[PDB]
RNA sequence: CUCUCGGCCGAAGCGUUUACUUUGAAAAAAUU
RNA sequence: AAACUGCGAAUGGCUCAUUAAAUCAGUUAUGGUUCCUUUGGUCGCUCGUACUUGGAUAACUGUGGUAAUUCUAGAGCUAAUACAUGCCGACGGGCGCUGACCCCCUUCGCGGGGGGGAUGCGUGCAUUUAUCAGUGGUGACUCUAGAUAACCUCGGGCCGAUCGCACGCCGGCGGCGACGACCCAUUCGAACGUCUGCCCUAUCAACUUUCGAUGGUAGUCGCCGUGCCUACCAUGGUGACCACGGGUGACGGGGAAUCAGGGUUCGAUUCCGGAGAGGGAGCCUGAGAAACGGCUACCACAUCCAAGGAAGGCAGCAGGCGCGCAAAUUA
């Protein structure tokens, strides 16, 4: 290439989309934004292809550009927009608040919350740097800026911030015996407490996670999201709670469901 | 806004030097 | 044009390399600006990115610092005396990054006289303007007369660097990079760098 | 002494070493401080570092270099060319059709500081990633471990 | 005074040559007799000099001081002004107007 | 396998280094 | 409508000629660089006509030239978030140097110690250099932040002379939004590196270095690291574990055919990466191209000529010729 591209490819795209085959060539690629393309709905795929409250994309961008749609109490009427994890979308048209959660098979969950969790969110602060005259700045996850913040809050703390404001409601220290949440890897949307966190410098730091049903597996800190301040977790889980089943535990709640309902 | 933020912060920052000098006294005195 | 990439040379190993690509605009080199002494003329360039790079065609003054006591000026450019490139260039009398410079020596006499009140270069026959004896023997009151012999107590200066005075020129080196910053600063040489330098400008006459 | 060999003059950039003094510490001790790094992955700085004065911006302990990337070892083969050397990395590559190995090198020339002195050939050196310095030139002496057979 | 013109085969003439017949000259915005179809292209045009010669087809010429015959189509005709000023200060200075 | 710092344990060195073997996390989708 | 201004036209599409540690794949680094846009931070933190600055130029009117072009010349006007120029407030001060003097303590006293201060100089963030001490962080900074002395390019750095919608309250204040903006961070990237990995060939066994080959020192250039280039030095560097040279009906992978197991062969071809627009070369604009549905040359082709000149680039979509054993509609 000579420049920056702006097509995307359907069957380039990434798979938690969850695009079909045949619909067309092009997937919608995402505009620039707080998340990264390949971590990220787009607000046309979470308008169209989950709620079903659009037929085409046309349809879409005419939803959007009446004004309807708030991602973090922000009126956003790029269709493209890249919301991701911990993410607040308000239709106050239909009195509707979601929040983009990570599903337990890697997917994004359309997650309803109550209203007055729609007022604040949850961020992974990713540096910690002083500037302009001894100001210091938090930057997060979802490149959120914060100056001046409490002097305890470290890198890989999360925070809990009001939407209205942008402000610090109140912080999670990075620790053991904490609940935590997978943003990436294979192990990806699994929810349980930290066991231990080892070191390796020059390198990636690995952390181990045991479920709730005393399941244990590891990621890297750049997939560790810290949710809770001991076991209960400071936001509403989706309908799974984090639990992945295997597939013989996923078929037998298929075939009970089944004899269940008729 | 600067104004008031700074000076939040610059009781923050009072406030931090206070509980770093307590620190500073239970672990030098002991 | 001028193409600063590496397949263009032979490998490690000494076989020629088969190039696949032609040059690209990043891997493009400009002219050298061989900076000489005048009446300053300073040309931009836009390069990669958007940005300005000042171009330095010629400079007369530059900023310069006396480390010792911490003092910065600016200060006429007199001439290149030594160059650890090639020798040619002195020819040429080009200002570039590292290199020995004569330099004026007016502002850091002037504020020597005014810190510390000790007469540098002037010669036996004690040649005065009123203003200069105003200067240096300026009216004090007790407790500036007691700063000034507190001063007194460390004014020391190396006899290379009386020389220096002495012949009006302090010979000092650019540590900036005029072709590319547009100006020609750098520090006063002193101590194992003055000797170095000197002997240096002897051995090559 | 025999330090300055170049046409210019060889000096640690950080080290202010000019700092005018009184007579009595002229008389006393012409004496040049040291800079020095401590470097990261548990590397241990070695006495020559600290205490030697010679001059080197490639030097990983006294100079601009930062080590980080991969950690890798040789043989010292070759001491020839001015403070660099070449060493010999040896392994087995896997073929699939015979499910056997065949044995094959590679040739690293490598940075060596002059706080390494009295290395042989044959020996074998830790060497850690860092910027390009020369053409072909990509990694820096970390620590020197002595032959097998070498007192 | 001489304003311009264009010789046998059209092409107009540039103040700058000083040549008898056409040159090649790579022009670029705002140079005359070009204008540019893309933001920063130059292209290679054929300028005539601004020698006058036996090999010129029409002579731009514009008047500055006028004789005593009025001619029959130059002068006598009158054609007004469109158009007049739209800033505040053109309408100040164009019919000197205070600032009140 | 252990001497020091902190709450029976966590940090620090490991242990001559490997080859091997098992596990973990990284290995785009499409295709299989 | 037109035109000026701004943006995009560097994506997409086509093809596989070149290319053999090159491309590419997996793995890592940028603590060695740039980044339009989006998102967040910042924008009276500078002590030094504004209730609004200046000259034009299109569109339009009018007069023309050439055989010919998306060719343009001249003369009348007229705008700006185009092009330039330029404040006032915040603004009252504070902080360091410099200090006319003034005060206090000690001193018999000389003399010693401690305070207040008018006049002058500099002050914010970006830039360049030098020095000093060591808020937050890294595995490791010559990191970030701080203090001091200065600098700060006329081919010049930011410090809002811009528009819209509703209008409302104590002659004056104002609520949303749009275009802005030096610098941080974020996103999309890009570009240089790390380790390992490719077909045939010895009827290719030594190659590389005068013209950089391998390394050192100082510089130049570059967005940056580096023989990237220069000067001065040293004689190094690769190789039967196959260097070097040649060939390939060779773009590389994801993959495909066949197959008990092992294997053999294919992969121009819609996804990812690279390369190139007849061949080479050099540029302008721009955040981004050495761009070709941009420009300028030469080389080879080739179009219109009134013989002076002018205009080209289907390995885009259809289509045609040619080529062939071999491949579709000017919807």
């Amino acid at each position: 290439a000579r420049g920056p591209k702006k097509h995307l490819k359907r069957v380039a795209a990434p798979k938690h989309w969850m695009l079909d085959k045949l619909t067309g060539v092009f997937a919608p690629r995402p505009s620039t934004g707080p998340h990264k393309l390949r971590e990220c709905l787009p607000l046309i795929i979470f308008l169209r292809n989950r709620l079903k409250y659009a037929l085409t994309g046309d349809e879409v961008k005419k939803i959007c550009m009446q004004r309807f749609i708030k991602i973090d109490g922000k009126v956003r009427t790029d269709i493209t927009y890249p919301a991701g994890f911990m993410d607040v979308i308000s239709i106050d048209k239909t009195g509707e608040n979601f929040r983009l959660i990570y599903d337990t098979k890697g997917r994004f969950a359309v997650h309803r919350i109550t209203p007055e969790e729609a007022k604040y969110k949850l961020c992974k602060v990713r540096k910690i740097f002083v500037g302009t005259k001894g100001i210091p700045h938090l930057v997060t996850h979802d490149a959120r800026t914060i100056r001046y913040p409490d002097p305890l809050i470290k890198v890989n703390d999360t925070i809990q911030i009001d939407l209205e404001t942008g402000k610090i409601t109140d912080f999670i220290k990075f620790d053991t015996g904490n609940l935590c949440m997978v943003t990436g890897g294979a192990n990806l949307g699994r929810i349980g407490v930290i066991t231990n966190r080892e070191r390796h410098p020059g390198s990636f730091d690995v952390v181990h996670v045991k479920d709730a049903n005393g399941n244990s597996f590891a990621t890297r800190l750049s997939n560790i999201f810290v949710i809770g301040k001991g076991n209960k977790p400071w936001i509403s889980l989706p309908r799974g709670k984090g639990i992945r089943l295997t597939i013989a535990e996923e078929r037998d709640k298929r075939l009970a469901a089944k004899q269940s309902s008729g | 806004k600067n104004k008031e933020e700074a000076a939040e912060y610059a009781k923050l920052l009072a406030k931090r030097m206070k509980e770093a000098k307590e620190k500073r006294q239970e672990q030098i005195a002991k | 044009g001028i193409s600063r990439d590496n397949w263009h040379k032979r490998r490690k190993t000494g076989g020629k390399r088969k190039p696949y690509h032609k040059k690209r605009k990043y891997e493009l080199g400009r002219p050298a600006a061989n900076t000489k002494i005048g009446p300053r003329r300073i040309h931009t360039v836009r390069v990669r990115g958007g940005n300005k790079k000042y171009r330095a065609l010629r400079l007369d003054v530059g900023n310069f610092s006396w480390g010792s006591e911490c003092c910065t000026r600016k200060t006429r450019i007199i001439d290149v005396v030594y160059n650890a490139s090639n020798n040619e260039l002195v020819r040429t009398k080009t200002l570039v990054k590292n290199c020995i410079v004569l330099i004026d020596s007016t502002p850091y006499r002037q504020w020597y006289e005014s810190h510390y009140a000790l007469p540098l270069g002037r010669k036996k026959g004690a040649k005065l303007t009123p203003e200069e004896e105003e200067i240096l023997n300026k009216k004090r009151s007790k407790k500036i007369q007691k700063k000034y012999d507190e001063r007194k107590k460390n004014a020391k200066i190396s006899s290379l660097l009386e020389e220096q005075f002495q012949q009006g020129k302090l010979l000092a080196c650019i540590a900036s990079r005029p072709g590319q910053c547009g100006r020609a600063d750098g520090y006063v040489l002193e101590g194992k760098e003055l000797e170095f330098y000197l002997r240096k400008i002897k051995a090559r006459k | 002494a025999d330090i300055q060999t170049e046409r210019a003059y060889q000096k640690q950039p950080t080290i202010f070493q000019n700092k005018k003094r009184v007579l009595l510490g002229e008389t006393g001790k012409e004496k040049l401080p040291r800079y020095y790094k401590n470097i990261g992955l548990g590397f241990k700085t070695p006495k020559e570092a600290i205490e030697g004065t010679y001059i080197d911006k490639k030097c990983p302990f006294t100079g601009n270099v930062s080590i980080r990337g991969r950690i890798l070892s040789g043989v010292v083969t070759k001491m020839k060319m001015q403070r660099t050397i070449v060493i010999r990395r040896d392994y087995l590559h896997y073929i699939r059709k015979y499910n056997r190995f065949e044995k094959r090198h590679k040739n690293m020339s490598v940075h060596l500081s002059p706080c390494f002195r009295d290395v042989q050939i044959g020996d074998i050196v830790t060497v850690g990633e860092c910027r390009p310095l020369s053409k072909t030139v990509r990694f820096n002496v970390l620590k020197v471990t002595k032959a097998a057979g070498t007192k | 005074r001489i304003s311009g013109g264009n010789d046998k085969q059209g092409f107009p003439m540039k103040q700058g040559v000083l040549t008898h017949g056409r040159v090649r000259l790579l022009l670029s915005k705002g140079h005359s007799c070009y204008r540019p179809r893309r933001t920063g292209e130059r292209k290679r045009k054929s300028v005539r000099g601004c020698i006058v010669d036996a090999n010129l087809s029409v002579l731009n010429l514009v008047i500055v001081k006028k004789g005593e015959k009025d001619i029959p189509g130059l002068t006598d005709t009158t054609v007004p002004r469109r158009l007049g000023p739209k800033r505040a200060s053109r309408i100040r200075k164009l019919f000197n107007l205070s600032k009140e």
